[PDB]
């Protein structure tokens, strides 16, 4: 007949230095790098950003060299194991975006989506190696077949049948 | 491998062959070792008694400095380094007729600790302790080496080394099974010695004031079992030793646990001992002990 | 199952902890329901009990009003269903639970 | 700047204000604090006290320094430093000792002594502190206080054998060989989850090797607290001291010591479900500093401790064992010694409240001296121990008495007739809850070792529990052979019994040993029974009521006893200096005179005895003994017999029937 | 409803969750140990503190780092206790009784456990008679598990205020409220006589 | 600020270095 008990946290001392590859420091640098680029002396992606929540688009169009300026090493950190940096790209994207909407919202959102525009080469379609497995590639050809949009889970109730027991898995 | 182990397993077996105690006038010097080893020879015993104050006597007592602080770490050296003097002189005992485990046992240490004087820093370090005998249990065998039946491939591997506790042979029988999860012990191939456990009691002179009798637990392996009635006092040679206790589990004190998954282990222990050899304190035989 | 006569279909007995959204839930002591629940053992009537043999003994399970009602060594007439509860071991791990449901 | 998390303590300034404390300490400023300046010294006060502590430190060579806290109250500069302490103890004794090391090296380079500093910076120096404040007993700490100093003071009931504690694990890796120590932090040791070696991976290749670990003492010290304050109906609890490696075997059954510590509180696991704890913590207490010599109770006899202390002196205990005695304190002893009435000074200054029973106290002084420890090269010991019995009529103070020597002695333990038992005296067998496992302990007498054992209401213990006595009382030693102990024990008690004769009251109709009712070969043990005497004599009820009426006079008043006294710390010292420091000998005319004596009283009335003339011996060496004589006298032996004579009335009974001529042994 | 005690034996199941006051006399009180509350962890890599709220007789210590930048982090993280930093409450138990009055004819008095929390401890001693008034709160069943059939639960009362019946010697003060009154007696006089007469007026 | 400052040691304990890691700011507090 009891409450389940929390469990608290919180930051005391500062431990051992965070390292460039610690997920927190990519993060920080990747909204740093939201926040910070100037092309023409104008905030393109913080505008693009404040813009797509206007327009209840959640996504982001990053120019992918417009990166290599900003951080080089992030950037082959990327085109090296995109699947596991792109979802951390997408958390500072969804931050920011928090923020700018919690501001904003002065006269919840979802995971965002980053969308990766580039003008670097582009490997031949039958150039492709097995070096490229799960290395970003750039391909140009013509689009034959569109298949029928499949509806796929991103967050779903389960419940378990006999336990009566909910709990909710983010996919 | 040790740097360190080997000099002292080298210079072991080079003082087994080169000592030598002199006779005085009667019988000039000989290699009291080298005789020891004949009397080994002649009566197929198996254990070795050496004096410590030979081998303190020797270059300046270093090497009885390091063996007496560190017994049980040059242990198995020793017993190396006693296997091939052996093979250099009478290597007929070497073997059973499989293999015959030799025992060392140093006597005549220079000092004796009471039981109230045991301490940690002693641990695993080689002295003497003087205590009256209590409860004397059943010579029992233990596991000197342990052969097991092999799970995926069954089949024996044959004489594996068994520890202070259970062991997995690592190899097997064929070497592209490589499967150690379930091991079937089988007897024939497993090696034994003798076990017995004595309760030791502080005698009644070495009482402190008010305080109650202190009383240790004296591990007896080898031909020294049985060697010692209940109610006599007796001075017990052998390595300061510890045994996992899982009763102090509610002790004053931080208790040291092991994590490692968890890998959770309470590292709790009570002080024992392990003698290497006991010492008590018609009329031919009665006639023969008289000068 | 005591407190039904019917077998019912078992349904494991899991404390509300949070919301169907999530929300933390805090138990309201004083708005829940409880009933007392008492167990009581009789044992033949030592009157009419055969003179040296040992006593038999069935358990008696009150429930609501009928708690508290006697006292330990008073002679009761307790009546109710006998029901017999558990698997009783023929679900793998000697006979099964037998008990007086009070009525 | 730069105060440390969850405390108030910053390192650069507690250890700044530390070194000024040690350089500017005067024992003149604990005076002060004293508001003892009247006792101000020209000597000690001037000279510097932690500088000079350290300087003898670097010469002996010890290791640990003791800290009284109340110095630091002294000192202005460091009063925030003492509740530092306080409320800090790890911390804060930390910084003490890494100063004290600092100190030490600072000192020995600025004198640029010859000495090397090779030993003192790989040596490691500790600070013990004590004197930290009161005792507020343990019902009176409050979950608020774990982790803090706290003062105790008690009886140790048990002490655990020596358990290994584990400090650096030897893990090993089977594969390559790759054997890395791990030491414990904070009670804390982390496996490595595969080979540390880069080359060689195999999380199965780590094996703790046991027997190579090393190890450190730890050593639970069962404690009764006996608080200055108890509220009300509290039964005495008993708290757990964990003593750590030098204290180790230090503290003895039966001692009565005050200890210093941390007190702490760890979580007990729920031993029904593996690494599930209790919620309630189980309290304990870290020791730091142990003190067992009092100036109000007679030191340790060192000859119950002569066997110990050489090996001890070995094992860098370092504990307090007996007090220092000055020079001057010498000087002052012999003095009091030379002193004409010295007999009568020591009489009157034990037990001071008590008015006018002169051969009780005398022989209670007597008794307190003991006699000479002799020991016998082919084996055994005659001990000098005195058995005193005292029986009279109510209300003649012997409780009171049988309380001042309670108090008085070093070991001692006060039990009361009915309450007392076999068993219980002797030893017993029980079951220490905590480790759930039958442990032995020890009972009243083996307590009292090498004390005054005080036994009141002594008529009214069975024979069946007085029969343990027969052996005590005779050979200083039970021996104890029930289920599971076969053995022999030491009990050097020297037994004071108290009682009353049958009918709660004298009858001078009955014989003496009627009205004492006791068996003979109990009454034949005892050195000295007292017939304390309850008679109307208008005079000496005059007096006693005075004294009496007087003490009541004031809420907290001083002795009405008119003669001058020693004051109970100087006594103590002497009574215990001439314990260690005096042996007599008997002398060739003092054996002629006691087996004239002897012959004397061995010519219905209590029979002499050989008990009586070793009971001689024993007086006449404890009488010379007070004298700090080294040999046994004439006169010694006179004042002997004179006592013996005297405490069973003997100048007034009739010798063919024992009836006690009460118009002849009145007495004022 | 506070207003009005009750004897253990009225303290039924209707009542739990209630603010109640309970008449009786104290039993055994057993003696002040720590109860901790929130047991706090410190994880030296990441320079956290973790705290684990703990509400039950018997807790699970935690080993895995749940700092959230800890937790991402996949780098291994070990966590230590810190009695100094955990949250403690002073805690007692003191299993009060039924006065001989409130038992029926025939019946035997029974006892209900206390729970004393925070700066209420020393306040109940044995042989005391009280009105304690506390939180009647329910707990988990630790009974034999054949006894239990259904979500049987053990009560007790978390003590609140303790108001005893008859006032200590050791706790007088000297304030207004006794002042007057003892200023009544001593002023009318008589105050031997009238406190001798006044034990058991009904003995004559 | 003197030009003179009391010698101090080398060698500094583990429970120095221990402590020396939780170190913070002096502004909570006195
Ligand atoms: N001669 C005396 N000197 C001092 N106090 C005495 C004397 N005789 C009696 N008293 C007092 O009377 C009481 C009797 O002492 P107590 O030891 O209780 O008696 P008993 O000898 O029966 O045990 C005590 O309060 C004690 O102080
Ligand atoms: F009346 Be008393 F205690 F000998
Ligand atoms: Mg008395
Ligand atoms: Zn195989
Ligand atoms: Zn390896
Ligand atoms: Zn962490």
């Amino acid at each position: 007949s009891f409450d389940r008990p929390e469990i608290y946290s919180a930051p005391v001392l500062q431990g051992e230095s965070p390292n460039d590859d610690d997920n927190t420091e990519i993060i920080k640098s990747f909204k740093n790098f939201i926040l910070e680029f100037r092309l023409d002396s104008q905030f393109i992606y913080r505008d693009q950003l404040r813009n797509n929540i206007l327009v209840k688009n959640y996504s982001l169009t990053v120019n992918m060299e417009h990166l290599i300026g900003y951080n080089e090493d992030i950037y082959k950190k990327l085109s090296d194991e995109p699947s596991d940096i792109i979802p951390l790209f997408e958390t500072a994207i969804t931050q920011v975006a928090k923020r700018i909407s919690i501001l904003s919202r002065a006269q919840s959102l979802p995971t965002f989506q980053l969308i990766l525009n580039s003008n670097a080469n582009q490997i031949p379609l039958r150039d492709l190696d097995s070096e490229h497995v799960s290395k970003i590639v750039r391909l140009s050809g013509i689009i034959i077949s569109t298949s029928v949009l499949s509806s796929r889970a991103t967050y779903l109730s389960i419940m378990c049948r006999n336990c009566r027991h909910t709990t909710s898995i983010t996919i | 491998d040790d740097v360190t182990g080997e000099k002292v397993r080298e210079a072991f077996e080079q003082f087994l062959e080169d000592f030598s105690v002199q006779s005085t006038d009667t019988g000039e010097v000989e290699k009291v070792y080298r005789a020891q080893i004949e009397f080994m020879k002649i009566y197929d015993l198996n254990t070795i008694y050496i004096d410590y104050q030979h081998l303190s006597m020797r270059e300046n007592g270093a090497l009885a400095m390091a063996i007496s602080e560190q017994y049980y770490r040059f242990l198995p050296f020793l017993q190396k380094g006693l296997r091939r003097v052996v093979r250099k002189y009478a290597p007929e005992l070497l073997n059973t007729s499989t293999e015959r485990v030799f025992q060392i046992s140093f006597f005549n240490l220079p000092t004796v600790h009471r039981i109230r004087d045991i301490r940690s820093e002693k641990i695993g370090s080689l002295l003497s302790i003087s205590g009256t005998v209590t409860r004397t249990s059943e010579v029992r065998p233990e596991l000197y080496k342990a052969s097991f039946t092999c799970d995926m491939c069954r089949a024996i591997v044959d004489n594996v080394e068994q520890s202070f506790k259970y062991t997995e042979p690592t190899f097997c029988p064929n070497p592209s099974c490589e499967n150690r999860a379930f091991w079937t012990l089988n007897v024939t191939r497993s090696r034994f010695l003798d076990w017995q456990k004595v309760r030791i009691q502080e005698n009644a002179n070495e009482i402190p004031t008010g305080s109650m009798p202190r009383t240790l637990d004296v591990i007896l392996r080898g031909d020294s079992v049985e060697r010692a009635k209940p109610g006599d006092r007796c001075k017990f040679t052998g390595v300061e030793i510890v045994v996992p206790d899982v009763t102090q589990l509610g002790l004053p004190g931080v208790k040291p646990s092991s994590t490692l998954s968890l890998g959770v282990r309470d590292l709790t222990y009570k002080i024992s001992f392990l003698a290497c050899h006991v010492i008590s304190i018609d009329q031919e035989v009665f006639l023969n002990s008289l000068s | 199952a005591t407190t039904t006569l019917t077998t019912r279909i078992p349904t494991p007995a899991i404390y509300p902890t949070e919301d169907t959204e999530g929300n933390k839930l805090t138990t309201e002591y004083g708005y829940s329901t409880f009933i007392d629940h008492q167990r009581i053992t009789v044992q033949e009537m030592p009157e009419m009990a055969p003179a040296g043999q040992l006593p038999r003994s069935i358990d008696v399970i009150l429930d609501d009003d009928l708690v508290d009602k006697t006292k330990p060594g008073d002679r009761v007439n307790v009546v109710g269903v006998f029901k017999s509860l558990g698997a009783g071991g023929m679900n793998q791990s000697i006979g099964f639970k037998t008990l007086i449901l009070g009525n | 700047l730069r105060i440390i998390w969850g405390t108030n303590v910053s390192i650069q300034e507690c250890t700044t204000n530390f070194r000024n404390f040690l350089m500017s300490f005067k024992y003149k400023f604990r005076k002060i604090l004293d508001e003892r300046e009247e006792f101000i010294n020209n000597t000690t006060d001037e000279e510097l006290y932690y500088i000079k502590q350290l300087n003898e430190m670097r010469e002996l060579g010890t290791s640990n320094l003791n800290l009284d806290a109340r110095n630091l109250l002294a000192y202005k500069q460091t009063e925030d430093l003492y509740h530092q302490l306080l409320n800090y103890p790890q911390e804060v004794i930390s910084i003490m000792d890494q100063t004290i090391k600092d100190c030490m090296v600072s000192l020995i380079v600025d004198n640029n002594l010859d000495y090397d500093l090779d030993e003192i910076e790989t040596k490691f120096y500790k600070v013990r502190p004590y004197n930290v404040g009161s005792c507020k007993g343990m019902r009176e700490l409050n979950p608020n206080d774990i982790d803090k100093l706290i003062n105790l003071k008690g009886l140790v009931l048990r002490s655990t054998p020596v358990i290994p504690d584990m400090k650096v694990a030897f893990f090993k890796c089977n594969v390559c060989d790759h054997t890395m120590a791990v030491e414990i932090d904070r009670g804390v040791i982390q496996e490595p989850a595969r080979c540390e070696r880069i080359d060689c991976n195999e999380p199965n290749s780590m094996s703790l090797i046991h027997n190579r670990c090393s190890f450190a003492d730890k050593q639970v010290i069962k404690l009764q607290e006996t608080p200055d304050f108890v509220p009300d109906g509290q039964t005495p609890h008993s708290i757990s001291l964990c003593v750590y490696d030098e204290l180790v075997d230090s503290c003895r059954a039966g001692d009565r010591i005050e200890v210093t510590g941390t007190f702490r509180s760890i979580p007990i696991r729920a031993n029904s479900r593996q690494r599930v704890l209790k919620s309630l913590y189980k309290t304990y207490v870290d020791v730091v500093h142990v003190k067992k010599v009092s100036d109000k109770r007679l030191d340790v006899d060192t000859s119950t401790i002569e066997q110990e202390l050489m090996q001890n002196k070995v094992d860098h205990n370092e504990v307090e064992e007996v007090r220092q005695i000055t020079d001057q304190d010498l000087a002052k002893i012999r003095e009091v010694a030379a002193r004409e009435d010295l007999y009568s000074l020591l009489a009157r200054s034990i037990a001071p409240s008590i008015y006018e029973l002169e051969d009780v106290k005398k022989g209670i002084l007597l008794q307190l001296f003991g006699g000479t420890n002799k020991t016998f090269t082919k084996g055994g010991r005659y001990r000098g121990d005195i058995n005193i019995l005292l029986c009279g009529d109510p209300s003649t103070s012997k409780s009171q008495i049988l309380q001042y020597v309670h108090k008085i002695t070093p070991r001692g333990v006060y039990t009361s007739g009915k309450g007392s038992s076999a068993v219980g005296l002797t030893a017993y067998i029980t079951r220490d809850v905590d480790t759930k496992q039958l442990v032995l302990e020890s009972g009243a007498l083996v307590l009292s070792d090498g004390g005054v054992c005080c036994i009141d209401e002594f008529d009214k213990m069975s024979d069946s529990t007085r029969s343990v006595l027969h052996e005590v009382m005779e050979q200083q030693t039970i021996s104890i052979a029930k289920a599971g102990i076969i053995t022999t024990l030491n009990a050097r008690s020297s037994i004071l019994a108290s009682a009353n004769p049958i009918g709660s009251r004298y009858n001078p109709n009955l014989p003496v040993t009627e009205n004492i009712d006791l068996p003979p070969p109990l009454l034949s043990r005892f050195d000295l029974v007292y017939l304390v005497l309850d008679k109307v004599d208008e005079k000496n009820d005059r007096e006693l009521a005075k004294h009496l009426t007087n003490l009541y006079l004031e809420d907290k008043p001083e002795h009405i006893s008119q003669d001058d006294v020693l004051p109970v710390e100087f006594l103590t010292m002497y009574i215990s200096y001439a314990k260690e420091h005096i042996h007599p000998i008997i002398t060739e005319a003092a054996k002629t005179e006691l087996v004239r004596a002897y012959v004397g009283m061995r010519k219905k009335r209590i029979t002499a005895t050989t008990r009586q003339l070793e009971s001689m011996i024993r007086l006449a060496e404890a009488h010379a003994k007070m004298k700090l004589k080294n040999v046994v006298e004439l006169e010694d032996v006179q004042e002997a017999v004179r006592l013996i004579r005297s405490a069973i009335k003997d100048y007034a009974t009739d010798p063919k029937t024992g009836k006690i001529d009460m118009n002849l042994v009145q007495t004022g | 409803i506070s207003s009005k005690p009750l004897s253990v034996r009225q303290i039924k199941g209707d009542f739990l969750g209630q603010l109640i006051t309970v008449r009786g006399i104290i039993t055994r009180v057993s003696d002040v140990k720590p109860a901790v509350e929130v047991i706090a962890y410190t994880c030296d890599q990441c320079g956290y503190e973790v705290f684990q709220e703990v509400n039950s007789r018997t807790f699970t210590p935690l080993s895995e780092c749940t700092s959230e930048e800890c937790s991402q982090n996949q780098t291994k993280g070990q966590l230590f206790m810190s009695t100094r930093a955990s949250k403690f409450s002073a805690f007692q138990e003191c299993k009060i009784q039924e006065l001989s009055q409130q038992v029926p004819v025939g019946h035997i008095p029974r006892s209900l456990n206390i729970h004393v929390n925070g700066t209420l401890v020393r306040s109940l001693s044995p042989g005391d008679i009280v009105d304690v008034t506390g939180i009647f709160l329910p707990a988990p069943y630790t009974g034999f598990k054949a006894l239990k059939a259904g979500l049987l639960t053990e009560t007790y009362l978390e003590a609140q205020f303790v108001r005893q019946h008859k006032k200590k010697f050791a706790s007088f003060s000297l304030t207004s409220d006794v002042e007057e009154r003892v200023m009544e007696l001593i002023t009318s006089g008589d105050v031997y006589n009238r406190l001798a007469k006044s034990i058991a007026p009904e003995i004559y | 600020g003197n030009g003179l400052g009391p010698t101090r040691a080398s060698v500094m304990s583990k429970n120095m270095k221990s402590l020396s890691r939780l170190m913070v700011d002096r502004k909570l507090g006195v």
